[PDB]
Order: C-alpha cells, then structure tokens, then sequence
C-alpha cells in the first residue's frame, strides 16, 4: 500500500527541484513564469498535509482514508511532473516552451480537471511573449 | 470528445486528430481546384452508432 502512495511523493521531488532549476535569469522570460505560476499548486499540497495532519492527532485517521484522502493529488501534481521532464528532456525556451503547452492543452479535452490545470499554465505562461 | 470535435466541423473549423478519430477523415495532398469532388471520405468504422448514417452524412 504504502509503494502505491509513493508516486505522489516521487511526483512532488520532481516538481520543486524544477521549480528552483528553472528560476534562474538565464532560462528565457516565459520559462520563468511557468514554474513561478506552478507555485500557487505547491500551496495547495502542502496545506492538505497539514490540515490533514492535525486529523491524525486527534486519532480519527486511518491508512486507507489518506489513500482515499491523496486521490486528487495523486493527479494534480502528477500532470506538473510531465509538464516538467518535457520541457527538460528537449531544452524548451521562450516561443518552445509556449508550444509544449499548447500541446498538452489538447492532449486532454474531456478531462474538463486536468485541463483547466495545463488552460492556466498556458494563459499565465504567456504574458511575458 | 466525440461531440467536441463536432462543433467546429459543423459550424467552422479543421480535423485535428493527431491520432485518426473523427469519422470526416480529409485527404492531404490536394490544394487543388478538386476537393468539393474528392478530399472527405467518411470513415464509416469511426461513426458512433448512436448516429444514423443519415446524419453521419450532412454533417461532411
């Protein structure tokens, strides 16, 4: 059980490395605005630990309801991870960083959770261009 | 899905499907003056039954 909660957490390593890599002056303008806008998603996840943690004090948690619990973050920040090894793995700055997005934005249509996500990304990615 | 892509190729719009999808499966190769003849076959195996075939074809 504890091996299926895991990725959540290999999923959150990933991300917060990116956004501090990436924050540098050096990556472009547009490149800065992206991991800077995936900021407001990391308050998200960690007041969920915390008001959840103040649960377990009182004895009122148990291992299933986290998993139960972790579902929604399970995803959010797994669509970050993506977002995150694309633009490394082909070295995305300035109007390429602009188009990955625009890409994902498609790659869900139906989701109607996980598009706004990547439709907020963009529209906050592409005020500096 | 299936109805997104069928409120743009019914009012106006292009086939996007990276991966081939919508039933209206246009042919590329042919800028030229013949296409109101010949560049939209109707992929018959991508209609979704909850259409007739008599819609499946105003729509294209």
């Amino acid at each position: 059980l504890v091996h299926r909660i895991l990725p959540v957490a290999a999923s959150y390593s990933a991300v917060t490395r990116f956004i501090e890599e990436k924050s540098s002056f050096e990556y472009g303008q547009v490149n800065h605005a992206l991991a800077a806008a995936m900021r407001t998603l990391v308050k998200e996840h960690l007041i969920l630990v915390s008001q959840l943690e103040q649960l377990h004090r009182q004895g009122l948690l148990s291992l299933q309801k986290l998993w139960f619990y972790i579902q929604p973050a399970m995803r959010t920040m797994d669509i970050l991870a993506s977002l995150a090894t694309s633009v490394d793995k082909g070295e995305c700055l300035g109007g390429s960083t602009l188009s990955l997005l625009h890409d994902r934005s498609f790659s869900y249509t139906g989701d109607s959770q996980a598009q706004e996500l990547c439709l907020y990304l963009t529209k906050a990615a592409s005020a500096p261009y | 899905p299936v109805l997104s892509f069928l409120y743009r190729w019914i009012y106006d719009g292009e086939l996007e499907d990276t991966y081939h999808e919508f039933f209206v499966a246009s042919d590329p190769t042919v800028k030229t003056d013949r296409l109101w003849h010949d560049k939209y076959t109707l992929r018959k195996s991508m209609i979704p039954s909850f259409m007739t075939m008599d819609q499946s074809r105003k729509v294209l």
